[PDB]
């Protein structure tokens, strides 16, 4: 058959992740433009809300060293790719958990709906790679909300999970912080309650 | 906004390290038990961010000046961005940290009793240019001890992040240098079952691209998922 | 006082490199035209200085102590001198002199941009104990330019000089790295014609004398000419 | 035939010889001990004696960067092995040349005769060994003096070399230096007046 | 006026022909003794003419009109000119000479009595086109006895002289043919070391290229430094 | 390592450089447009001078079929690329020895100063490459000027040359060809007073 | 690098390796002298003490075929290498499990402290070595007691385990057999409260 050039190889982000990619997060003096967590200016249209979790090992131990990256539509269903400190909304960002703050914060607004490439739509979600040390290749996952459960049920990609004990996995769960709204999403890499993670 | 009109070649999973590699010990207690599901590309997956207007600084990608001089052996690490097609990637983001000349991370965790140099940072950003190349001007890293086995110790190595077309072609890898006699002992390398695998994340020496009385060159190619536009969809 | 009790095995001067050899320019100028005068060995060329009273510093030996600490790969490069018949050579002088991480020498005349480190001289010596065993702790030395070729680099080496029991078994020499892809397009390397003699140059990385979580070490063994007893003279 | 091991092949001392081996000379702090160019104290028997020299490249240039190692016997013929810098004195000594100093300098006595392994008397001698950049192995050579005339005629070693022309290029011609009895010796590695080296 | 821009990579000596190649007679006595002196390049050393401008005749590269019709086998001597990065080289002069096709070159000191040719001249220029291509219509050179040993004979040959960028690139060489029996003889093409750079120097049958019931067909690629921008100076 | 293609490797221009390169002084009909030996029309700025020389081997005999070319800058320390007969000024220019004329000349204009890459301003010179039978690969020199001591004492080029004595090769003296500025250069290939020759 | 003679391989003891080192378990005949269970007279310094465990495998089975070897300082931080029956404490013993007995006992005195390479103090510990059938290469893991939580607290070896929750592991629980001093050390080999094993 034909065989294209292979992809370069994958390795771990080790343990110093951090230094290259949460400059600040690292407690390190930080350049003019960094990418990070706050995706959404207070003036952003759409329904602000603030994402938290913490992340879990196999034997149910947090995980203090994690980089996480994140990629959503802005509350029209659109994907905004023009990456600028200037916009009032961005489709991407960066957060992380640290030996200080086990806990990651993302500050957005609520995705609004896409379809799939068949033209059905999917359910209201955040698309997310997980990176550490100890993950050889970064792990992608889905963050969907748990007030969207009419969605949530004609999603064609939670539809895929043959199990739907497993599909709970990818829920975030509502919550108020500071009088503000939040979802708490929990990911656990190993054992009990493992989260879903996908290939493409 | 993004749209969808490409499809990235599947990743063959064999040819990358597993999750679980035994003699990477963290490896063990952060590796999935469950398959992954695969999912078909749409929207989601077939865009990303464009890093083309953010706002670089002067120095971003010369470590020799980002943070006097560093001690070390000064070198040039310079290579090209191209797909599985071969086609260049411009304008794409790559970033890299490293440590010092002796091992030495700047950062809080780590203890190792090599010092810290006053004069170096370690972390740079490059955006690749029309033909996809990009190049860092730094010291050559020097190899570091960690805790896994008894006696492990990294092979010198810059870390790198590649940012591609889209999230799909995300990756994040470690560059090695030719010749390094550690290379062949490190359980992080070894993840990778393929040693012709091995052999893409060794850096050559340049001497083409090297600055006489100056700094030596390494070039570093990495190859992103191919890209092709959809068909009879 | 010594007395002529000793022959030394003849040299092979086509194992060692000849005096001409052009590609190192400073070699044409400081080359004899005439031939070398062979005479035969008296007390004169078998006795040489013993070196055992001479009054060693604590830390002449310690490159990262006898000059804070220097920045760069802490290592540790031990060995054996022998002679020819495999006889351990025991308290002989070994002296050394390298550069630091970044391949700058502390000398008036070193004017190569790399920066000098405060804590680092380069200068050790020991002597060999009774087994013929020498070792010695410091940084991993940086290529350097230099003025030959529009574009030469000295691998990453360190100086030696050898006693030995007399003046016809002393020796100046120089230990490269194992891997140091610098090696084969060295002028001065080059200098020698058999690539097997170019091989007794390399130290090996030797995993089993390293001190893990703080320092690598390399294995370079010296062979000094052999030494028999008079016979039928 | 029968092979050893092969001895560990040569290399040039290269141009930073003297911050290994001349400390002094390269104007770099000295330890305690150091090897150098005074091999008789004050009250040394025999008689007392300045050498100096230049050493000459190819060209008719002063080569200011070499690096020389001297061994001879005392006044009485012997060979003082045990180096110590108690000692008033020592048969072994370094000295060099540099961009300061062109001219290298030793401080000693003139030598005893020594026997040859046939038996028969060999000149007074001091034995040098030369080192420098663009010398791949270092060079070896004899030091006759011109005061010496009879002795010289029989020397076993001197009567090796075929022309006489080039035997007068071994002896060192006395002179006198701040009313001290001196003796000048250059060395020209080659061309016109080449000085004999020796194997062995 | 022309600007200091580039950089070209550092020549290999060891690959293009040593000064003294006792063999080849006439470099005895013209060969330097004293080892070359290094510098880095400067304006004055990469910028060179442009003859874009200078005015060429219609027949310049048509040595079958340039000077009846001259005896002897009719061919196209056409290639590329690409620098050691495999970048076409544009607008850059070529120049050839040759004998005729007994041997005979149109020279007072040429005393060889194989007859002039009275259509024969022997000289071509040419300039390459936008993808670094140029030809020329000639006669295949016969082979020529010359006074070095006592039977001395030089393969056919053409003389090839390019200008390139700048004066760091211009280059003078000679073109053999492919099969001649007579170049592994011959101690110019031997004045080359490397047998993989002879090969270098040996026109290849180019049937494609030839005209049916015209002319034949040789191809002769030519490389030349190659050159990169300058960076981190 | 990365290795590139190899560069096409160097042959001797040959005994008949001439009628390839040297076309009248071969004594062969001339083209419409011939590079030659004068790179400045009377009206071109500068100083107008006269360039001559010999070529010298080894045994002292003259090199009668050399073939040399220059590359200088203008008045101005600009360098012309443009070749262009109507130029008043070309940067470039050919010449040659033959049986016939065993000297060279060259009619042009004193250059200017240039800087070098680190910005250092050069002395006056004219680069110069040399070819003919018996010279494998071209030789590399530069033609100083003996009135500009002061350029030639700071010049970072000149200054490379490790012995004092070896810059002097490179300096051509002036003089005066029927009332007219001159300057004589001889070249000598080996031996005696051999010419610097570079590498770049 | 350099490869030094590759070590003997591991083989597991197998099922009846009673018989080749605990006889007396083995139900076999005893030769005059034995390594046994009993490191400690009745007349050694220090506070005499029983030790007793069980060993689970990862099914939570009770291994009834494990064969232990300890090494502890004696009462004053002292290793006792030179093993005599006539001694008052042996620094060395040996016990095993059985079908006949699910449980291991050993009589000693509790061990002083001993100080790390480095000279921290290491809190007080027993170091074992456990063998059986299915067990490839045997497990080394360390035992401290429960009462000695000061000392714990900074042991610098106890501190290297990453997680504290697997400290406890290796903490022995003090209790009292036949009403005296004993403390309870149970080995999970595999799963749920799996024991830490170290490699040095
Ligand atoms: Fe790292
Ligand atoms: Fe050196
Ligand atoms: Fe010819
Ligand atoms: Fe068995």
């Amino acid at each position: 058959p034909i065989e294209l050039l292979p992809e370069t190889p994958s390795q771990t982000a080790g343990p110093y992740v951090h230094i290259g990619l949460a400059l600040e997060a690292a407690g390190n003096p930080t350049r003019d433009q960094e990418i990070w967590n706050r995706l959404a200016k207070p003036d952003a249209p759409g329904e602000h809300i603030l994402l938290l979790g913490q992340v879990y090992d196999g034997n149910g131990h947090l995980v203090r060293d994690s980089f996480l990256e994140v990629w959503q539509a802005d509350a029209n269903g659109e994907y905004q790719d023009a990456y600028n400190l200037e916009n009032a909304f961005n489709s991407f960002g960066r957060t992380a958990t640290t030996f200080d703050a086990g806990e990651w914060t993302l500050h957005t607004v609520k995705p609004g709906v896409v379809n799939n490439a068949a033209g059905v739509p999917m359910a209201p979600h955040i698309n997310i790679s997980l990176f550490a040390r100890g993950i050889n290749i970064h792990l992608h996952t889905r963050l969907y909300f748990d007030d969207e459960a009419q969605a949530n049920a004609k999603c064609p990609v939670l539809n895929l999970i043959e199990q739907p004990q497993r599909r709970e996995t990818l829920i975030a769960k509502r919550c108020e912080v500071d009088g503000k709204t939040a979802y708490r999403f929990d990911i656990r890499i190993q054992g009990e309650g493992e989260t879903v993670f996908f290939d493409f | 906004p993004a749209q969808d009109n490409s499809r990235f070649v599947i990743r063959d999973r064999n040819w990358h390290p597993k999750a679980l590699t035994p003699d990477y010990k963290t490896s063990i207690a952060r590796s999935p038990r469950q398959a992954l599901v695969s999912i078909p590309q749409s929207i989601s997956e077939t865009t990303g961010p464009n890093f083309s207007h953010l706002g670089f600084g002067a120095h971003d990608h010369d470590l020799l000046l980002n943070f006097g001089l560093p001690i070390g052996e000064r070198i040039i690490v310079a290579g090209r961005v191209v797909d599985q097609y071969g086609k260049p990637v411009p304008n794409t983001l790559v970033e890299m940290w490293q440590a010092n000349a002796g091992g030495r991370y700047r950062h809080k965790n780590d203890r190792y009793l090599a010092p810290l140099d006053p004069n170096f940072g370690g972390v740079g950003r490059c955006l690749t240019d029309s033909d996809g190349y990009y190049s860092f001007r730094t010291i050559k890293p020097g190899p570091h001890p960690w805790r896994n086995g008894p006696n492990d110790w990294r092979p010198a190595h810059i870390h790198f992040g590649i940012s591609g077309p889209s999230i799909a072609t995300k990756l994040i890898t470690q560059l090695y240098f030719e010749g390094d006699p550690l290379i062949p002992m490190c359980p992080i390398v070894k993840s990778i079952a393929n040693p012709e695998a091995v052999q893409q994340l060794i850096a050559k020496l340049d001497m083409n691209n090297a600055n006489p009385m100056d700094c030596l060159a390494y070039r570093f190619d990495i190859v992103l998922r191919g890209q092709r536009k959809t068909h009879f969809e």
